[PDB]
């Protein structure tokens, strides 16, 4: 009945409830042409920061934190991996079509 | 005399001694307004007028030199303090034109005085900081919302015959006792046709096992 | 614009549907037809009403965007925080104000007499009666378990222009809305007409939020300490199974 | 902001020198090494009469007047001369061939415009006439705003051939049209600009700078402008000035009772007044100081 | 006797000596040891039995609808072959100028800023270096002397004459603005405790704006720069003129209403029935306060009106005020004849009371 | 280039006690800075410097913007 | 510089002056919102 960020969600204005889950619950796991983090870091390494052959999911892409509550470093530099392709295709879809 | 005046003008040294020699009052505080003026600020300035200047070859040997020689070996840490600075620097600056005897050292002894000086410029130039401090603690806060990894009990996603919770039954319990039933179980389809604002969501239920979410713990692990 | 200081291009928000255009920073380019010819062929042919339906998709291309959407869903909404969503003669007539439509009467209407939000919705919609009955996008099945929702809130209808219930929201006024309000009007008096009404409507909405107010602040993306307990159990429940 | 601490003695093209400069309430690591560019403006996440939609934003025209993101503006004119074949001067209608038609000459002294003269569109700067009985080679300023002569030299150039070098200034306010941001990537146009008393205020008589969508949130997921305004509000109270550089450790739960430690609100919203009608809005406003920062994006050049 | 507003508090704002870094600092910066000779001054007042719209247009002339003064440059003022400073331009001097606010008696005070740097030092210019050099001789000051004007390099120097007392209205320019918001409610409409979390995102009234009609306020003012001898008059006299101002704006829709039969572009009338009468009552350069009050108090007078609305367009610099009532045209224009009178007696009341509570 | 003679926001008179309040500043904060130097003053992760009883001790009021504004304007000659 | 360089690219004669062109009569601003313009009217 108050909250202004789900009444422009929910109503159709502005966002959806991905941007809503992402902001407050968490983001999850990043997806770059429907995979996973790839090991480019070394034969088995996504960063320096896991080590190699790895298990854990964290290694490849999945973000537990939301933005309210800050992401670490491996996680921005996953973000920013994701972040990066929309702005080399939003640059395609200029040249491209 | 024109084209000597006009290549000498756009010299920042020549704006440098113009400065310093307005400073003690050896030239006018406002720019020229005649060729009289200019040519008195050029002779007082350079020390030779454009046309004794040309004549021969020096240059640099005769530009202003400040008249108050402060003594700058208080500059050695021990209206002052920034006169200094500025008259020592204007010195060393004519001194590195002219290539004078012990320039290096005298510059780098300079070098640590004016270092020093902007230690102070740098203390007036601070506008505060501040750190939230964790009252629990007695510095920066440290207390943080982000995600800690837990591995939980296995029965969290399996019931004691290995198969998977479905978490499709919502529970709603009366807010006020007087209401009739206590409770009803519906699910995401029948929510607006069963349930108004007479109830609120307890609990989730699963449709494999028949178990409340919070009443998981029950299930031998 | 005979403001000396104003070196803008400016135009409706709802128009910018046309150009694919926001307000960050695009520049657009204006050039005004002097031969007779060019003239009679840009105020026949050009103007911007017939491209109300697209071309391409066969809808309308305009509607309410982000304030009016927001706006119309506030003003028709059937309870506010504060009780009944109503308000007196005096609030009723200035939304009224800014329209640039001729002014409904309130003759009728003591000072003390409350108007709700589909009264006064109804009263600029009896100019293009249209009939609609469709349910608003405010109205998820994925909200209903964790929400209430107002059983009047969640079945928009109008009839003959009186909206009899429900909200307005992207559904029925938001910009390329097939079948929505705008579609229907231009379908039956033509689109310069949905094109005045997208403008009228607009006002409406955007007086009722001068009044009612309409924010984000950071408290509004914040989970309590129990929720973030129970978000926890969820992300730790899917790293077990992974 | 300061774009150069030594401008006066530089002759550049395109420069903007914008006067008042802040440090952020929440300022970073970044700023123990370059100086910060911009202000700290209060904002408020709004929707007051559509205007500041689709990246619109309701600017304070008073804010504007007092000199909030205000500067001047600088251009060049530099003007070479041939071998004693074209010179500087003031060219005379009787034996000089093709002057500019409708063009003002009369500005000119010694074949320069004084500094400290205003110069509008179809006016002479630099005089200078080819001999052949003179073509007329000149210079007119071709711009639809009006400039002020600043500095006027005749340096010598690598050939040890006289060339003439003008400044122009140009008094910048901030205007409609023009672009600012927020340090968490946030863009908008100055779409309108209102008085004193037609921006709503609060009931301790605070009101914004800037009013902003708050549309703009959702679908971008700028959360650093908000828990920026939400920390800078209590920093502003409390007389301080924190840290926000990223990782470094942050609880917006914590951040929020620390605005009701400092008697506002846990979310930081205020009951606001409409400005127009004296009238109270029935939700009450986040509004805060935001760091927003001016883009050199000038309407007037465009 | 109708007392529409009691109860004003008046409250400077002083300087805390007891603070020993404040203490020093104004010491061996100013040689300061008393109050400075202007203090901004807090005001608050409760009106009574009045509207919202009388009482906001009153806040709003007060803050940037009355005639007021600032200090200015005349054009040549700025000399450029005296002033060497590079940095001090006349854009950022003048912009410094003309918000330094002034309490002055008379437009014929004319000052002069002489400063040179005979030293080795950056000197800062304050407001104690502005010299008077034209007028009667000021036995109080009009400025504070304690504004940082500007700074020059060693060496330098800043010479600005024909520094002129202007007159203007803050809405065209802010520098002309008169009063800050501090305090703005409504005392009969009960709040809830906005502390609590489930009625924080409310703004704390009990009643919607949309329904309520409050007749009870209260209203707090800051006034920028006042002497500390004479606050109760100033206060007074600046409170007096916000409502001639106000009277004088109506008093000019006045003389088109008593104009109705001459064909006249500020009022227009319609028989848009054989019953209902329209007027259309065009103002150039008007605002929402003149808007406002003439809807609120038509509206007073005729409770059963079919329409009014007063639209303030910002791109057309425009009030334009919309009537529609079913009356004849003769009616219509007694009906909006009494409303007029009833604001200009509203206001005269004001005055009178302004006299009455502020000794 | 200096504080503001008058408040951005609001245009309450801030630059009156602009002066003394930079001068105050800097005495306060050589109360507090103890051995760091001063360039990493706002690097220390131990100071707590507030400013809030002295701006008010100079009579300024607790709004918002007037504090904001004379807190947070950078001054030309500290830094050239 | 040759008569057939003239023609190929986005740059030459086909493209740049004949499937387009520079015109008079023309103007070019940055765009502003206005909501009390009607659908069909620009300020
Ligand atoms: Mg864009
Ligand atoms: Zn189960
Ligand atoms: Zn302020």
């Amino acid at each position: 009945e108050t909250n202004g960020l789900f009444q422009m969600v929910a109503t159709g204005a502005k966002g959806s409830n991905p941007n809503m889950i992402h902001i407050m619950a968490g983001i999850g796991q990043i997806e770059i042409n429907t995979q996973r983090i790839q090991p480019q870091f070394s034969f088995g390494r996504t960063l320096v920061y896991y080590p190699r052959f790895a298990l854990e999911a964290q290694a490849y892409g999945f973000i537990c934190n939301s933005y309210i509550a800050g992401l670490t470093s491996p996680e921005f530099i996953f973000g920013e991996m994701n972040g990066r392709f929309d702005l080399i295709n939003k640059a395609l879809s200029t040249s491209s079509t | 005399t024109k084209v000597l005046l006009t290549e000498i003008l756009l010299d920042p040294m020549y704006d440098y001694a113009a400065t310093v020699a307005r400073i003690d009052g050896s030239i006018p505080m406002h720019k020229p307004r005649t060729p009289k003026e200019a040519e008195y600020e050029f002779k007082t300035v350079i020390g030779r007028t454009p046309a004794e200047l040309l004549s021969q070859k020096e240059f640099y040997d005769k530009i202003y030199t400040s008249k108050y020689r402060p003594d700058f070996t208080q500059l050695t840490r021990l209206e002052k303090t920034s006169t200094l600075i500025y008259l020592r620097a204007y010195e060393l600056f004519l001194k590195y034109l002219q290539n004078a005897p012990n320039f290096n050292s005298e510059l780098a002894e300079f070098k640590t005085y004016e270092n020093a000086y902007g230690e102070q410029k740098a203390l007036l130039a601070q506008q505060g900081f501040y750190n939230i401090f964790d009252p629990n603690t007695g510095r920066a806060d440290q207390r943080t919302r982000l995600f800690e990894y837990k591995r939980l009990p296995i029965s969290t996603l399996y019931d004691e015959r290995g198969l998977p919770h479905k978490w499709t039954i919502y529970v709603y319990k009366a807010v006020d006792s007087s209401q009739k039933p206590a409770e009803i179980e519906v699910t995401r389809k029948d929510v607006i046709k069963k349930i108004d604002n007479h109830y609120a969501l307890a609990d989730l239920r699963c449709s494999v096992c028949h178990v409340l979410q919070h009443e998981v713990g029950q299930l031998n692990i | 614009l005979e403001n000396p200081k104003i070196s803008t291009f400016q135009m409706n928000v709802s128009a910018c549907a046309w150009y694919n255009a926001d307000f960050d920073g695009d520049q657009m380019n204006l050039w005004v037809p002097w031969s007779v010819m060019s003239r009679v062929e840009a105020e026949l042919l050009c103007s911007v009403r017939n491209w109300f339906i697209s071309t391409k998709s066969s809808g309308p291309v305009n509607g309410q965007v982000q304030d009016s959407t927001v706006g119309s869903f506030l003003l028709t909404r059937t309870n506010t925080p504060m009780g009944k969503n109503v308000m007196n003669k005096l609030h009723a007539m200035g939304l009224f104000q800014t329209t640039q439509t001729d002014p409904p009467c309130f003759a009728n209407y003591s000072p003390t007499d409350l108007l709700d939000g589909k009264s006064v919705v109804s009263m600029l919609l009896r100019q293009t009666p249209i009939n609609y009955q469709r349910a608003p996008t405010w109205y998820s099945e994925v909200y209903a378990p964790y929400m209430h929702y107002n059983k009047q809130d969640i079945s928009t209808q109008i009839r003959n222009g009186e909206l009899i219930e429900g909200v307005l929201d992207k559904k029925a006024v938001g910009a390329g809305s097939s079948g929505g309000i705008y579609h229907l009007i231009s379908r039956r008096y033509g689109p310069q007409q949905a094109l005045k009404m997208i403008f009228a409507t607009q006002q409406l909405a955007l007086n009722y939020v001068r009044n009612a107010g309409f924010t984000v602040s950071t408290a509004d993306m914040l989970l309590t300490p129990e929720a973030h307990q129970e978000v926890q159990e969820i992300i730790n429940e899917l790293l077990l199974e992974s | 902001g300061w774009y150069c601490f030594s401008w006066p003695y530089r002759v550049d093209m395109n420069r903007f020198f914008q006067f008042y400069n802040e440090m952020p309430l929440v300022k970073t690591i970044a700023h123990n090494y370059v100086i910060p560019n911009g202000l700290n403006t209060i904002v408020a996440y709004m929707i007051y009469g559509g205007y500041n939609q689709e990246d619109s934003v309701i600017v304070s025209q008073s804010f504007i007047d007092r000199g909030g993101f205000a500067g001047t503006f600088y251009r060049e004119e530099k003007v070479e001369l041939e071998s004693d074949i074209e010179s500087f001067g003031k060219p005379d209608p009787l034996i000089t061939k093709n002057l500019k038609p409708g063009a003002n000459y009369e500005k000119l002294v010694d074949g320069f415009v004084p500094v400290g003269t205003v110069v509008k569109k179809g006016d002479i700067i630099i005089g200078k006439v080819a001999k052949i009985k003179y073509i007329d080679r000149s210079v007119m300023y071709g711009f639809d705003e009006p400039a002020v002569v600043d500095a006027v030299m005749r340096p010598h150039g690598p050939n040890d051939e006289i060339f003439g070098l003008m400044r122009l200034r140009y008094e910048r306010n901030l205007n409609i049209g023009d672009k600012m941001s927020s340090r968490s990537g946030n863009k908008g146009i100055a779409a309108l600009a209102l008085p004193t008393s037609d921006m709503p205020f609060t009931e301790d008589g605070l009101q914004p700078d800037l009013i902003v969508n708050p549309h703009s949130h959702p679908s971008r997921m700028t959360n650093g402008q908000m828990i920026e305004t939400t920390v800078g509000l209590a920093n502003a109270l409390q007389g301080v000035v924190t840290d926000g550089t990223a990782f470094l450790p942050i609880n917006v739960q914590l951040l929020s009772e620390r605005l009701a430690q400092e008697g506002l609100r846990f979310n930081g919203c205020q009951k606001m007044f409409n400005g127009q009608t004296g009238e109270y809005f029935d939700a009450a406003i986040f509004i805060g100081p935001t760091y927003h920062q001016r883009l050199q994006k000038f309407v007037l050049d465009d | 006797m109708e007392k529409i507003f009691q109860n004003v508090e008046i409250k400077p704002f002083l300087i805390d000596f007891s603070n020993l870094f404040i203490k020093n600092a104004a010491k061996k910066l100013f040689q300061l040891e008393e109050q400075l000779p202007l203090v901004p001054v807090n005001v608050v007042m409760d009106f009574k039995g009045i509207s919202r719209a009388a009482v906001h247009g009153l806040s709003r002339v007060l803050q940037d609808e009355i005639p007021n003064y600032m200090l200015d440059i005349k054009p040549g003022g700025y000399k450029i072959e005296d002033s060497t400073d590079l940095f001090m331009t006349e854009q950022f001097i003048r912009n410094r100028i003309n918000f330094i606010p002034i309490y002055a008696k008379n437009e014929t005070l004319v000052f002069a800023l002489r400063s040179l740097n005979n030293s080795c030092e950056v000197k800062t210019i304050y407001s104690r270096d502005l010299i008077q050099v034209a007028g009667p001789k000021l036995k109080y000051p009009i400025f504070n002397p304690t504004f940082e004007i500007g700074f020059l390099q060693p060496g330098k120097s800043l010479i600005i004459e024909d520094i002129y007392i202007k007159k203007g209205i803050g809405r065209k320019h802010a520098a002309f603005n008169l009063a800050v918001k501090t305090h703005f409610s409504h005392l009969d409409i009960e709040q809830y405790p906005t502390d609590k979390k489930e009625y924080m995102a409310l703004s704390g009234y009990k009643q919607s704006s949309m329904t309520s009609d409050p007749r009870h306020h209260r209203l707090g003012l800051c006034f920028p720069a006042v002497p500390l001898p004479h606050i109760n008059q100033a206060v007074r006299t600046y409170l007096k003129n916000a409502c001639r101002i106000i009277i004088g704006r109506i008093q000019s829709i006045q003389k088109i209403y008593e104009n109705f039969e001459e064909p006249q572009p500020e009022l227009v009338l319609f028989s848009m029935d054989e019953e209902k009468t329209k007027a259309i009552i065009t103002i150039k350069d008007e605002t929402h306060t003149i808007g406002n009050l003439l809807k609120t108090y038509i509206y007073e007078m005729i409770p059963d009106i079919s329409f009014v609305g007063y639209q303030c367009v910002p791109h057309k610099q425009e009030m334009v005020l919309t009537i529609i009532h079913k009356a004849s045209q003769e009616d219509l224009i007694t009906l909006l004849e009494k409303s007029i009178q009833n604001i200009i007696q509203t206001f005269q009341i004001l005055e009178k009371n302004v006299d009455e509570l502020i000794a | 280039m200096l504080i503001p003679v008058v408040c951005f926001t609001c245009g309450f008179p801030i630059g009156t006690y602009a002066a003394i309040f930079d001068k105050a500043r800097t005495e306060y904060i050589k109360t507090k800075m103890g051995g760091t130097l001063p360039q990493n003053i706002p690097l220390d992760a131990s100071l707590q410097i507030e400013l809030k009883d002295l701006i008010t001790a100079l009579g300024i009021p607790m709004r918002v913007c007037c504090r904001t504004h004379l807190i947070t304007t950078l001054d030309y000659r500290k830094y050239y | 510089p040759s008569i057939m360089r003239r023609l190929p690219r986005k740059e030459g004669r086909i493209r740049k002056s004949l499937l387009g062109s520079q015109v008079w009569s023309i103007s070019r601003s940055t765009i502003c919102g206005n909501s009390d313009l009607h659908l069909d009217e620009v300020g």
